This record gives structure tokens, sequence and C-alpha cells, in this order.
């Protein structure tokens, strides 16, 4: 092979953007569930 | 005024539980289970924020439950060991009326309805301070002074 | 070295002014009977948990 080897787990293609589309889904479902938990925690401390 | 209904835990001096409005209520720190089998088989919700547990009253015995109010003006109140008072935003008793094993008793107003439940206290002779739960407008709350212990 | 001495003391005097501000803000509520302090201010001035 006249080129050097690939990063195999790194330097995946353009149109791997599925990875970012699902991570910007599941990772925002985590962010929103943590936001919901933080706002109910915050008012539960107003309830002391 | 003895127009009161309650139950105990494991058939011993293990604290108490109340019928209020349409729901059973009980402390979370007490050992064992309710004495009356027709209550004890029910599914109970709980919260460590209030040291508390609760269930719906069976419809055939809902008529036996005590009434309640959110009101807490300064003055004097009724409970099974007597001499209970509300002043300075605190419930209080003289020491001899309250100790370990007596937790879960309801405090009643001068018209015979529950205002609060005794969980425990911090001792002194003339005015022992109490740890209690009570309702504000239409939401439950816990009150607890400095240095109290549950009974 | 002299830039470190001024910059590390500038964050030092900011902490000193933050302390000086907190004590003048909180002592009116501390020096009053009946546990008076509101919820929002308790979080802003970092007084542990609740109005107790």
């Amino acid at each position: 092979a006249s080129h050097t080897t690939l990063g195999v787990q790194d330097i995946s293609v353009t149109a791997m953007s599925w990875v970012q589309k699902i991570t910007g889904g599941v990772g925002l479902v985590v962010a929103v569930a943590a936001l919901i938990l933080i706002v109910v925690l915050c008012v539960s401390f107003s309830r002391h | 005024n003895d127009c009161i209904f309650e139950v105990k835990h494991e058939g011993k001096v293990t604290g108490y539980a109340c019928l209020v409005g349409d729901k059973v209520m009980k402390p979370a720190h007490v050992k064992g289970t309710i004495d009356n089998a027709d209550l004890a088989k029910l599914a109970f919700k709980r919260s460590s924020k209030y040291d508390l547990e609760c269930a719906q009253i069976p419809v055939h015995m809902k008529s036996d439950a005590s009434k309640f109010t959110h009101e807490k003006p300064e003055g004097y109140y009724n409970w099974h060991h007597g001499a209970v008072q509300y002043s300075g935003g605190r419930f209080t008793i003289p020491t001899g009326a309250g100790k370990p094993g007596d937790s879960g008793r309801p405090i009643f107003d001068n018209k015979g309805r529950v205002v609060a439940i005794v969980l425990g206290g911090a001792n002194e002779g003339a005015r022992t301070a109490l740890s209690v739960v009570t309702w504000n407008k239409d939401i439950v709350t816990k009150i607890t002074p400095e240095g109290a212990e549950e009974w | 070295s002299v830039a470190s001495f001024v910059l590390l003391s500038m964050v030092g005097v900011a902490v000193g002014m933050c302390m000086c501000a907190r004590r003048r803000c909180i002592t009116p509520y501390e020096l009053t009977p009946g546990a008076t302090v509101p919820f929002l201010l308790s979080l802003i001035c970092c007084i542990r948990t609740a109005k107790a």
C-alpha cells in the first residue's frame, strides 16, 4: 500500500454524521433529564 | 375530646399511625408494620424528606377517619398526653408528655381536627420543642427545631 | 514574578471584597430573632441549606 494506514476508530467519513445526529439526540435527552432533575431539586429546596 | 382513630405497629409500643381525611399516614423511622390487617396489606408511599409514609383508606372504613385543617394560630391544642401548645412558630409540650415510643400521635385543634403529627422532639422541662409534620395551604411540610431526636 | 504577585493578590482582594460584601449583606438577617432569611438570598450568599 502506497498510502499510510487509517485511524480506523478515528477519521471516519463525512456522512458518518449519523453519529453526531444520534449523539445530539441521546446526549440532549440526558441534558434535558438533568435539567428537569435540577429544576425540581431547586424547588424541593424552596420546600424546606 | 376522645373522637379519635389511630393504629399501632407490630402490636407493641412501636409508635402510631392516623386516619386523616381519606388517607392513612405513618412515620418512616418506626419498626414493623400496622396492627390492623385490613390496613396493613395496603401499598404505602414514603418520603425521607418528611420521615413519612401514606396509603389510601378502604372505602368501607373511610367514614371512621378524622378531619384536618392547615390553620396554626398561637394557642393551646389537644393530644393524647395533653398540655400541647403552639407559640413563636413552634409546637411545644412540657417534658413529661413526650418520649421515645410515643411517635406518630396527631395533634388536634380546639374544634377537634388534626393540625400536625408528632415525630419527636428536643427536651426541656417547661417547653420541649417538637419535630412534626403539618399542611400549609394544601401542601405537606416538616417542621424540626435544633437538636431534636425522633421517638 | 511581579505580574504573579499583582495578579494573585488581585484575585485575593476580590475574595476579600466578596467576604466584606457577604458579612454586610448577611449580618442583618443573622442579628434578628425568628429565622427570617428568604430562599433566593440563601443560595446567592451560600449559607449551606435553608433558613435554619
